[PDB]
This record gives structure tokens, sequence and C-alpha cells, in this order.
């Protein structure tokens, strides 16, 4: 069973966008004639503080959708979950993690 | 989609009207009708887009008279 | 002989024929290239000011169409602008083999057409840039007007829709390769990237430093 | 496609994760093939929850922290490879056995 | 092949947006230089954006020397099928919605977190440099200002009761202009729209190399029609970024009574054939109004600010985009 | 209609295990790190086939968008061109890895299929963000706020474990015996 | 107007001798020396300023003095005449060729007449001369435009 | 390091090109001539630069490997290929879309 709606122009949209690059450079196909990078590691540390407030994200995303049903006791709660990674932050500038 | 009634109030009549509008007072409008100049073609651009090739804006042939 | 640098007959017979919907088809292809040709931002010498005047205000350059990209990449006009001596030689060659196939080259100026007032004697300028690469629009002056590199623009315009879509196969670059073996003894390279912590500058070398 | 072929799928796309987890000789591979151990746990999971107990689910919730953890395991998990690659210059699983017996 | 209708009417409107937003570079751009623009080519400039698309098709599409062949093809059409996927979102007329997802604002911020790849494939595998040095840049720029731009949506999503971007803009109709979210989230917005501008527009990208701390950028080595996709396929993003600040915040949609005199940017008379079909295309999209603001500004402002250097743009992002995210969340809800 | 979900069901079971097979197969690590994009957005394809709308979009957000990148960076960082290829380093121990992989699979596939499974045939997800919001603060609250204290130590821990050592390298600290800056007393020694 | 069919072509056998009048910003002139080389006839397209007498430069073999610039004695090239020389090259499978002079409008109005009168005592041999400025391009012979 | 000399006519490089990508060596050399065509060749005048390449890398194989002088090479390569045409053996093409003439005009021998 497949109770979820709206997706049923889903699957035909992916092909079609998908069709757009391969069919395009095929429709040009017919009508045209010391290496070093320095290891610096800012390229992981930028990623790093992204992964940890991607999932943050995530995690307030049913909070956000489903607040004005739930109350007073659950932002309490969910003022734990925004507090906790907040110090996640200040340990980020002060470290000089994200500095560039 | 309107097969012919409403498609050719959107595509040829009204971009047809604008194209007298964008020759006579284009250079020569005020700080206010630029403004509003450059809506119409934002918004009637797959109208203005069919009839392109057919006006051509380049300035009249001059007298001479000197 | 009979003729100095003889012109060879073209024996093939170029059977160049087409409807009126693929000589239809044909203007849409030349239109869209002589209208939009983006020019390599290329500059050596004093006639760049004269092409950079045109970039401005007071004419503009992006009015013909022509955006300017600085890499051989994406662009494909390539105005030669200023002089090019035997270094910037074959920087000015890998810059032209870098581009997409419809190239089209102009020259620009005295220098870039014959090497203007460096033909009498100069000890290192190329003499005129076709004898490195194809030009298509030669543009004498010294420098050219602003107005006038927007003419040869527009001679290049008359010369984009003369081009025909079926002869595309002499857009690209033959191959008759050669190859010999040389005797010659390798050197190791003189400038490597080294200025200020090279190991020549910190100190005065003896023998020189007493009656300094 | 019914419960039992999500768990054929979630079982033969662990073993691709195992065989990763044994034989690869890059120290980043092996951190790779095991996020394809901690997908096929979660595969296994919402289709446990699609069929079985579908009204409230039970474990499209658990398939978050699955995500969240593997998350955390691989921020962890590279900074550990990092740390190595500048003392010891290669990422190479059959050179880190110097603590042998 | 395309047979639903809603499927085929979107793809026309999100390709005729894009030689929209192109023209209007090109013009407006062009007003603040005191120069004319592009004449010459079809009345006044409008078969600029078609001719410069047209050019890059018949183009010598080559390869460097030695790069990666499958990463190189593959580098631009991961760049541009999300932000094409992602037009499914935007319901712009009353009468009219390609798709009613029970979310779509979080598949947007989703679907938009899959360009950093595609910017990170293309300068890898185009293999010089100056594009590993600029593509690992470009991708650690689409990284700092996304999660400023999903936390602005987290605030109109607490206050919206849901992720259906229909039911957002529903919430605001029912006072015209009383109850845009502009005026109830008027700091979450500039986070939306400073970090949407700083994900697609021309301002702060690495691209013209006027700097020189690269040499062009990370698509440097790109030509023809792969070139193509990663230039009519920036403005394909600058279009859908604009759609959805003139989606979220201002009302999709939404406007009161339209019965009054000629200055509502219209003719004169008050009914004529004229102003009924400028009512009737307003009844099928009043979005593109509102949404061709947005890219009239993000034009005018790209000559606006000075170029911030990248040493600053994470400071941007991160450092104060970020906080001011978190507590607009906050002040969104209680506290 | 039904079909149609047949269909596009097997084609993204074989989009996952023909890029998982590209994952560790593969020949070159860059190669096998965009592929698994290709795992995590297929398997996010399945998670919108088994109606599970908020773990999809939420798996190309982390899985695709931060982890998938998180590994980019993290292989343009490590490149460094010396592979030196010893593949017969010591033992066919590749071949003794096949079997365990293939015993835990047929292992797993005599278990699926003979369990009875008790699947209800009721309609699921009756909006799965709204009921999956209603578990974050009512059942699963302290796993909620247990991923919030996982997450922080994994910012303080990957932080100081990958950092530049630029604060002071040549520092000796002080001393009763001789130790090295940032690294434990034991000095190696052989007996 | 937009779409041109092959008038182009049957006008300049019937004429002789053209007289093209182009936008004066160039691009649509040169669709029409396609039609005509699509249909067997070459083109040299000359330079109207560059060339000098043109019964000396056309019909007559002319000695072109190259630059001598101090470091060289007055040389004298003699080249063949144009018009003889890049018609015996070309077989008489095809065409004629023509001569597409642009810049055309700074000939003086007896080289007009002069370039009206050689293309009928010449067999299989055309000139375009481009010349002047319009709104649209169209064409007239230049029988009509030196009595104009 | 790929030390050449590219010049219209002439592009001498050393090292040996592997389909198209050009690996730098230190013993051999590439020479294609008329990369661009606008001299229309035939059978023999290939083989006769042959007899002038050949014998202009055997004649300077005592000096250093410089980019001065894969260039001297070229500058007398390009004089015997102007030797070619002012004895008449080559031509121009006209097939071809430019129409400089670099090497001088077309003229008669002795008026
Ligand atoms: S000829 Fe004179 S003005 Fe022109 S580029 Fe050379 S030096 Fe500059």
């Amino acid at each position: 069973v497949f109770v979820l709606s709206g997706y049923e122009y889903f699957l035909g949209f992916l092909i079609i966008c998908s069709l757009v690059p391969v069919l395009a450079l095929a429709a040009s196909a017919l009508l045209r004639p010391g290496a070093w990078i320095q290891f610096n590691v800012r390229y992981y540390m930028f990623a790093l503080v992204f992964v940890i407030f991607d999932v943050e994200t995530v995690f307030l995303y049913p909070w956000a959708v489903a607040f004005h049903q739930l109350g007073l006791l659950a932002f309490i709660e969910a003022l734990i979950f925004i507090a906790i990674l907040v110090v996640a932050l200040v340990y980020a500038w002060r470290k000089r993690a994200l500095e560039w | 989609g309107v097969y012919g009634a409403l498609a050719g109030l959107y595509l040829l009549v009204v971009p047809a009207i604008v194209y007298a509008y964008l020759n006579a007072r284009w250079y020569v409008a005020s700080s206010f009708e630029r403004a509003f100049m450059y809506f119409l073609v934002t918004f009637f651009f797959p109208g203005l887009l069919l009839l392109a090739p057919f006006i051509n804006f380049r300035p009249q042939p001059r007298s001479l008279n000197s | 002989p009979a003729i100095l640098n003889p012109i060879a007959r073209p024996e093939v017979p170029q059977e160049l024929a087409e409807n009126i919907i693929l000589t239809s088809l044909n203007d849409v292809y030349d239109w869209a290239r002589l209208s939009s040709l983006w020019p390599l931002m290329y500059g050596t010498a004093c006639c760049f000011i004269e092409f950079a005047a045109m970039i401005g205000s007071r004419f503009d350059f992006d009015r013909f169409g022509l955006v300017p990209r600085n890499s051989p990449r994406q662009a494909d006009l390539i105005i030669t602008s200023g002089t090019i001596t035997m270094k910037m030689a074959p920087a000015l060659v890998r810059l032209y083999e870098q581009m997409p196939s419809p190239k089209y080259v102009i020259a620009m100026g005295a220098c870039t057409i014959t090497g203007g007032m460096f033909s009498s004697d100069s000890y290192s300028a190329v003499r005129g840039v076709d004898k490195l690469i194809p030009v298509d629009v030669y543009l004498p002056g010294c420098p050219p007007r602003p107005e006038a590199i927007m003419d040869a623009i527009v001679k290049l315009r008359k010369k984009i829709a003369n081009e025909h879509i079926n002869e595309r196969g002499n857009l690209a670059q033959t191959h008759r390769l050669f190859t010999a073996k040389h005797k010659m003894k390798p050197v190791p390279p003189i400038l490597t990237g080294q200025y200020l912590n090279a190991p020549s500058r910190q100190a005065p070398p003896p023998a020189l430093a007493a009656a300094m | 496609m019914q419960l039992t072929y999500v768990l054929i799928l979630a079982a033969l796309l662990f073993c691709i994760g195992i065989y990763g987890l044994v034989t690869s000789r890059n120290a980043v591979r092996v951190l790779m093939s095991i996020e394809l151990l901690l997908n096929a746990v979660n595969l296994n999971l919402i289709g446990f929850a699609n069929y079985l107990d579908g009204q409230q689910i039970k474990g499209q919730v658990f398939a978050v922290f699955v995500i969240t953890v593997a998350a955390a395991e691989a921020a962890v998990g590279l900074a550990i490879i990092l740390a190595i690659y500048r003392n010891r210059d290669t990422v190479d699983m059959e050179k880190f056995n110097l603590l042998k017996w | 092949l395309w047979l639903p209708l809603p499927m085929l009417m979107m793809l026309i409107v999100a390709t005729v947006g894009v030689l929209v937003a192109v023209w209007l570079e090109r013009k407006i751009s062009a007003a603040v230089q005191q120069r004319i623009g592009p004449e010459y080519i079809g009345p006044l400039g409008i078969l600029a954006p078609l001719a410069d698309g047209l050019k890059l098709i018949f183009k010598e599409d080559v390869l460097p020397a030695n790069s990666d062949r499958w990463l190189f093809t593959l580098g631009p059409a991961v760049v541009v099928i999300p932000v094409f996927l992602s037009y499914i979102i935007v319901p712009f007329g009353q009468n009219l919605l390609i798709s009613n997802l029970a979310m779509g604002v979080f598949l947007w911020i989703a679907l938009s977190s899959i360009a950093p790849i595609g910017l990170l494939m293309a300068g890898y595998a185009s293999n010089n440099k100056y594009s590993l040095l600029g593509g690992l840049r470009a991708a650690a720029q689409s990284i700092s200002y996304e999660i400023p731009l999903a936390l602005a949506v987290l605030a109109v999503a607490m206050m919206s009761n849901g992720l259906g971007t229909v039911e957002i803009v529903e919430q605001q109709s029912q006072y015209g202009i009383l109850s845009w979210n502009v005026w109830r989230q008027p700091i979450g917005f500039l986070v939306f729209w400073i970090a949407a501008l700083a994900e697609c527009e021309r301002l702060p990208f690495d691209l013209p190399e006027a700097e020189e701390e690269l040499v062009a950028g990370y698509q440097t080595e790109y030509a023809g029609m792969k070139f193509a996709l990663f230039y009519l396929g920036a403005y394909v993003n600058l279009v859908l970024s604009a759609l959805l600040v003139s989606v979220l915040y201002f009302g999709g949609w939404s406007f009161p009574i339209p019965l009054e005199t000629i200055a509502n940017l219209l003719g004169v008379s008050e009914t004529n054939p004229f102003l009924q079909i400028a009512f009737a295309v307003l009844g099928i999209t009043m979005t593109l109004i509102k949404a061709y603001f947005f890219v009239f500004l993000a034009i005018l402002l790209r000559w606006t600010v000075p170029r911030v250097r990248i040493d600053q743009l994470l400071d941007l992002g991160w450092k104060f985009l970020l906080p001011v995210g978190l507590v607009n969340l906050l002040l969104t809800a209680g506290l | 209609a039904t079909l149609t979900q047949t269909i596009t069901f097997f084609a993204l079971a074989a989009a996952v295990i023909i890029a998982a097979l590209g994952v560790v197969l593969l020949d070159n690590v860059v190669y096998s790190a965009f592929l698994l994009g290709g795992v995590f957005l297929s398997i996010a394809g399945l998670y919108i086939l088994m109606n599970a709308d908020f773990v999809s979009a939420a798996q190309i957000l982390i899985y695709v968008g931060a982890v998938n990148v998180l590994i980019l960076f993290a292989i343009m960082l490590v490149n460094k061109r010396e592979t030196y290829t010893p593949v017969p380093g010591r033992w066919l121990r590749q071949g003794g890895a096949a079997v365990v992989s293939l015993g835990v699979f047929a292992l797993l596939t005599k278990m699926i299929l003979q369990t009875p499974w008790q699947l209800s045939s009721v309609p699921p997800t009756p909006d799965s963000i709204t009921t999956i919001g209603q578990h974050f603060f009512s059942d699963f609250l302290l796993p909620f706020e247990l991923a919030s204290v996982l997450l922080l130590m994994a910012l303080i821990g990957a932080v100081v474990l990958a950092r530049r050592e630029l604060v002071l390298e040549p520092e000796p600290i002080l001393g009763e015996e001789v130790v090295p800056p940032l690294e434990l007393p034991e000095r190696p020694r052989e007996p | 107007g937009l779409l041109a069919g092959y008038q182009f072509v049957k006008d300049l056998e019937s004429a002789g001798a053209l007289a093209l009048f182009v936008p004066p910003e160039g691009g649509f002139e040169g669709r029409y020396q396609r039609r005509l080389r699509s249909k067997g006839y070459t083109t040299l397209p000359m330079s109207a300023p560059g060339l000098g007498d043109l019964a000396a430069y056309l019909t007559q073999e002319h000695g072109i003095r190259p630059a001598h610039t101090g470091k060289e004695d007055i040389r004298v090239y003699f080249q063949p005449p144009l018009v003889t020389y890049h018609l015996e090259n070309l077989p008489p499978n095809a065409k004629g060729l023509v001569l597409w002079l642009i810049d055309g409008k700074r000939l003086s109005k007896q080289e007009f007449a002069y370039l009206a009168q050689l293309t009928q005592t010449l067999p299989k041999f055309k000139v375009v001369v481009e010349v002047g400025g319009d709104r649209v391009v169209r064409w007239e012979p230049l029988a009509d435009w030196v009595a104009a | 390091m790929l030390l050449k000399s590219t010049t219209r006519h002439v592009h001498i490089y050393a090292g040996h090109v592997v389909d198209g990508e050009v690996h730098p060596d230190t013993e051999t050399l590439t020479l294609n001539v008329d990369p661009d065509n606008e001299l229309e060749w035939n059978e023999a005048a290939l083989a006769k630069v042959e007899a002038k390449f050949r014998e202009l890398v055997a004649n300077a194989a005592g000096e250093d490997l410089t980019e001065y002088n894969l260039r001297r090479i070229g500058s007398d390569l390009e004089h015997f290929i102007r030797s070619l045409l002012m004895q008449g053996e080559i031509g121009y093409n006209l097939n071809s879309r430019v129409r400089n003439y670099s090497l001088g005009i077309p003229r008669v021998n002795h008026s």
C-alpha cells in the first residue's frame, strides 16, 4: 500500500529533469565540430561543523512542525537541545575551528 | 489551458502593443515610466519572444537637409 | 617557373546543396554565433586601453553582444591587443589552442599586423601575429580608435554569416605528425619559484665584503 | 515489493559492507564500508515500520537516530585518519600493524 | 513524453524564467553604468538570452588533456538537476499546483544540499591546480550558508503549522497584506535573503577572478554545453530562491481586490481587454510579479555591496547568520 | 498503477547494490566516494516507497549533503600520489573475507523467509512528521536529549584530534624525566 | 524580411552587377553570400578602398610595392590580375565567381560604372558592390544606381 | 616541462605524442607541419621537409635542450617551407576559412 499523496508526479519529474542534461548534451553532440594542493585542514574543519549542525536542523523539524499542538513542556525540553548545541557553536569560534 | 481565446490575448495582441510602446518612450521616459517598462517585458516575455525577429528598432534614415 | 607562391586549384567540387529549411536552420546557427561572440580579455601593450575604453560607458562593448570572458575555454573571440614579443609568442598560441573550435581571432593595432614601429629594427618582436595564428579581420591604426574597433567587429559579423554549417570539418586541426630522436644535452631549469628564500641573498659573499 | 524483499535487500547490503570492512586497503574505504552497514540496519528498520506497527511508527523514529549516530561516527571517524596522516604520511591498513603482539 | 500538462507548463516557465533573468541582468547592470545594454539583437536585447545560449551548443565541448572523463561530464549534471527538480514545490496561482507534497520546503533544502558535490566532482575532474583550490572553496561556501537558510524556514514553518507550501501561503491569504510573513518575521527574512543570495548570486562568488586568489574559479576548464549548465543553471536557482522568498514570506498568489484606478501598474481605462488579460494571467501567475522584484533586487544588490573576500565570507555565515538564525527561532517561539 | 511501484522498487534496489559494489570493489577511491552518494540517494528513494517521507528528506540532507561532503573533503586532503600497489602483501586473506560475507548473507536469507512476520493490513503514515514529533517529546525524549550530548562531544573530540598544533609545537612544558609535547609519557622501548 | 528564398541568386545572374544596401552594423549582409555560394558561385570578398585603379587591378597585372622600411630596396611584386587568375583556378563544373566588395561607398562614380560595364564584357563573372546603409537589406542593379 | 616551439606552420615539441596528450621526453622531437591547413600539400613535399627536419635535428645534435634551440630549428623549417612556395612546389589552400596569405602574395616570375 502507498498512502503518500502527491508523489505520482515526482517519479515523472525525476525522469524529465534528468532528460534535460542527457538529451541536451546529446543535442550538442550532433551540432558541434609541481601539482600540489597544500594539506590545509580547514576544508575538513568547515565540513565537520556542518555535519553537527545539519543534524541539529533535522532534529528541530519535527519540533517546529508539531509545535503549536505540543505545549510548553515540549519547549523547555527542546530548549535543552538548542542550548547545549550553542555551547558547541561557541567552542568552534573560540578554538579557531572555523577561522579560515 | 485555453485553446485560442485567452492565449492570443496574452501571446500576440497585447505584446504587439508593448512593442509600439517600447519604440516610442524608452529613452525619453521618466524615472517612473522606466521601472514600469521593465515589468511588462518581464511578464509578456513568452509573448514578446515570438514577435522578436519581425520588428527591427533600427533608426530611420535621415534626410540630409544641409 | 611561372608564378611564385602559386594558388592550389580546388579539385573538390564543393557540392554544398540544401533545401530552404536547412538554410533556414543555418540562419539560426549563423545569427546566434555572430550576435553573441564573447571576447577573451587579452591585452599586452598600449592597444588595451583603446579596447578597455570600449568596455566602459562612452562606447558600449556589450551592445553588439560581446560579453568579455577572462578564460580561453569560455571565450571564442580574441582581439590581439598589443605587441607580441618572442616571449608572449608561445603564451599566445597556447591561448589560441585552448579555445572551442569556432574561434575567429581579429588582429588589432599596427603591431599585430606587421609589427608597426617595431618592424625596422627590433631584435625581439614577432612582426605580425599571422606568423602565429590565423587572423580573420585586420585593423590598422596606432592605436585604433574605440569607434574603429567596433568597426572591425562589424566586419567580423560579415564573416560569421558567410560560414557554412556543413563545412565544419575544416574547423578541426589536422595531424601531419613526424618523430625524430635528438642528441641534445638536457639542462636544468633556470627560473624555479624562489626569490626571497634563495640562499644567495642573506649574506654578502667572501673575498668581496672586505673592501665594501 | 513486499516486506520480504526489503529484508533480503538489507541483508545483501550488509554483506557488501562486511566485505569492504575486511578487504579494503585504504583507510577511508573502510569508513565508507562501515556506512553501508549503518544503512542496512536502516533499510531493515523502516521496512519493519511500514508493514509492522504502521499506525505509530516506532521504526522511523529509530531510523532517525541511526543517521545521527553514523554522521557523528564518521565525523569522529575521519578525524582519526586525519590525525594519522599527519604522523604516518600514508593511509594503508597494512601499515598500521606495529602493535603486533 | 511528458503527457502531464502541468509538468510541461511548468518546464516552460522554468525555461522562460531563465531568459528573463539573463536579460534583466544585462539591462539593469547596464542601466547602473549609464550605457545601453545589448542592442542590435532582437528589438532591444530580447534575443540576447537566446543567442548567448544557442552559441554554447555549437562549440566543441572538448576536454583537457589528463582529466577524468565520467566526472567531467557528470560535473554540471549534479549542480543543475536538484535545482530543476525543486521547482515541483512552488505553487504559483490559486488554481494551479503541480504536486501537493506533504513537505517541500524541507525537500527543497534537502535537494539543495547535493549541489556541493557537483562543485566537487567538477573542481576535481577538470584536473588543474586552480580548480581544486577553487572547487574546495566553492564547495565550502554552500556549506556555510545552508544552516542559516534552513533555520529561516524553521521559523516560518512554526507559524504555518506545516511544511506544505500551499498550507504556508494559505495562512497569508486571510488579510491580503496584513498577514504576509515579512511583517511577523522581519529578522528571519533577511536571514533567508542574505543566505540565498550567498548561494547563487554573483557578488559572493569567486568566478570573476579580478582578485586572483585562483585563476578563474572552478569553471575554468569548462566549455560549450557543459559551461551552459554552469551559466544558464545559475539563474535557475536565482529564480527559484527568489520565488521561495515570494512564496514563504511574501504571500504567493495573495493580494486584495484589484478594482482600482489606473495607477495599479496597468493601462488607463477601468474595464479594457488589456486589463482583463493583465488580471487573468495574474489570476494564473501572481507570484512572478513578486518573484521578479527580488531578481531585480539581487541584480541591483550586486552593484551595491563590495566584493567581500572568502576570509570574511565564511565569517558571515557561521559567525553572524547562524546565531541570528537561532535567536530568531526562539523569538518565533515563546521564550 | 501498482506495477509501477514494483518496477521502481527493483530499479532502486539495483541502484544501491551496483553502487554498493562500487564503493567496495572499485580501484579508485574518489570514484568510490562519489558513488556513495548513489547509495545514499537510491536508499532515500526507497524510503519514499516505504511511506517514510520525512526519513528520506532527512537522509539526503545528512548522508548526501553533510556526510558525503565530509568524505570528499577528507579524500581531497589525502591523495599523496603514492599507492605503491603491493597487492600480494602477505597472503590471500581477501578470499577468507568472501566466505564470511557470503556466509552471513546465506545465513540471513534463511532467517528472513521462514520467519512468520505479523504484517498488518492497516493504512500507515497519518502525516508522519506529526506522529514522529510527538515521539520526540513523549517517549523518545531521553534518546533525543542524549543525541545533543553525543553531538557536542563529537565536536569537542573531532576538533582536538584534527586541528593544527600551531599554538606551541616546540613546548618543553616541565620535567621529572623527559616527555615530548602531545604524546603519552611512556616512551617506546624494546626489551 | 526574415525567411529569404533564392531570389538573390537569380537577381545577380540577371543584372550582372548588384548593389547591396545593408544595415551598417553588418551580420545580415553575409546571409546572401551563402545562398550565392550554395548555388555553385564562388565568392572573392575584396576591399573597395584597397583596390587601386580597377583597370590595373582586376584585368591587368599590377606592381604591388612592398614596404621596404629603409632596410630593403624598392621591390615590385607583379601580382597576376585577380579576376582572370581566380577564374582559371575554378573548374567549369561550377559557375563563375563574384567580387563581394565591402566598404564600397568610397569608390568613385566612374569606378562604379567600370564595375558595371565589365561584368557583361567578362563571361561568368559578377560583382556585388555593397554600398550604403538602410534599415532593411535590399538590392538593385548597379545600372540604376549610377544613374541615381 | 614540455619545451616547444609553436609557430604557425611548425609545432616542434620536445616529447613524443601518445594519442593527443603529449608527454615530455628527453630524446625525441615531434613535429607536425601545418596544423591549420593553409598550404595545400601533396605526396612529395610532405616527405621533402623530412630531408630538412631530420637533417636539422642531426646537424644540431650537439647543443643544449633549450627552447632557444627548438626555436632555432623551427625558424629553419619555416624558411624551408617558404622555399617550397617560391619554387612553386606546393600551393595555398582555398577551402580555408581565412585568406591572409601569410607567406607573401601570389606573384608571377619576372613580370
Ligand atoms: S602599434 Fe603602437 S599603439 Fe598599437 S599596440 Fe603597438 S605600441 Fe601599442
